[PDB]
């Protein structure tokens, strides 16, 4: 669907998503979600905070992936993250133009999304050359590329305690 | 209270090895070994690398494989003391990975001959190839 006002909504969720990003709130974004009560638009929030973490370090978008499994479920359906992709991808040809690591790393987001289980697996053979953009493509093949590394060490990346 | 100390080794160098072999871009795998703040580690990729050679089946591994090597040497990326020590471990890995009868004496004399030709290791490495 065409998201209504959609500067308007960009420069609102600028401090939500900067204040998330300082000590990792899931639970705060729901609760202003709610407060601010979108349709279709509601596909915007997952994707902003997706364009600005990758302006950000890399440990901040790692941090990203917990968001979305986090709005999932509560006030996001999975068929909504589906729609926040798309969205996302038809952005990335933007982006890409001032960060060159761009695309690099929306491949992540969508083979974490896949591999966590808040995103279709068959997202991708959906768009199995489906696509004319390069751009979106590279995302796209980074997501297997990716997806084949942490298949197996699923259950190591988290074991480090010293916080 | 924080956050998770960052891992290492995992979802490190495999990233690499991945990349390339799926996309195969070489800005794409310089830009990530630029990355590391550590030259001296660039050894891991190395001998990596042409481990995977011998253990895939197809020219597209040898014909983009070595290409990576010699891309990073295009800029000073990979060191000579790490590419010895990257040769240096193949050689003791040969006996276990052939385990009697190394068939693939082919493949290790080719690549280290065109190595060589190359000019980025002296003879001293060619000789420690079983030649």
């Amino acid at each position: 669907g065409l998201p209504l006002d959609e500067r308007a909504f960009e420069k609102t969720l600028t401090p939500i998503i900067q204040e998330y990003f300082e000590h990792g709130d899931t639970n705060e974004v729901a609760e202003m979600l709610r407060d601010l009560n979108l349709g279709e638009m509601k596909s915007g929030v997952p994707v902003l905070a997706v364009s600005l973490a990758l302006e950000g370090k890399a440990s901040h978008r790692e941090m990203t992936s917990k968001l979305l499994s986090d709005l999932c479920g509560t006030v996001m359906s999975t068929t909504d993250v589906e729609k926040s992709f798309d969205k996302l991808l038809k952005d990335l040809p933007e982006l890409a133009l001032d960060t060159p690591r761009a695309p690099q790393l929306v491949g992540q987001f969508i083979a974490r999304a896949v591999g966590d289980g808040i995103l279709c697996n068959t997202y991708i053979d959906s768009y199995k050359g489906t696509v004319d953009c390069v751009q979106a493509r590279a995302a796209l093949d980074k997501a297997t590329v990716l997806l084949s590394m942490s298949k197996g060490g699923k259950r190591k990346d988290s074991v480090w305690g010293s916080g | 209270g924080g956050q998770q100390p960052v891992n290492h080794l995992v979802k490190e160098i495999d990233m690499l090895l991945k990349e390339y072999l799926l996309s195969g871009d070489i800005s794409e795998a310089e830009h990530c070994l630029k990355e590391l703040e550590v030259p001296h580690f660039h050894h891991e990729l190395v001998y990596e690398a042409i481990v995977m050679v011998l253990e895939s089946t197809g020219e597209s591994a040898f014909k983009m494989i070595l290409d990576l090597l010699k891309s990073l040497w295009k800029s000073s990326t990979i060191t000579i003391d790490q590419m010895k020590r990257g040769y240096e471990r193949i050689y003791n890995e040969i006996p276990d990975i052939n385990l009697d009868v190394p068939h693939s004496y082919s493949v290790l004399e080719r690549f280290v001959e065109e190595c060589f030709q190359a000019g980025i290791i002296s003879k001293q490495l060619r000789d420690l190839c079983p030649s």
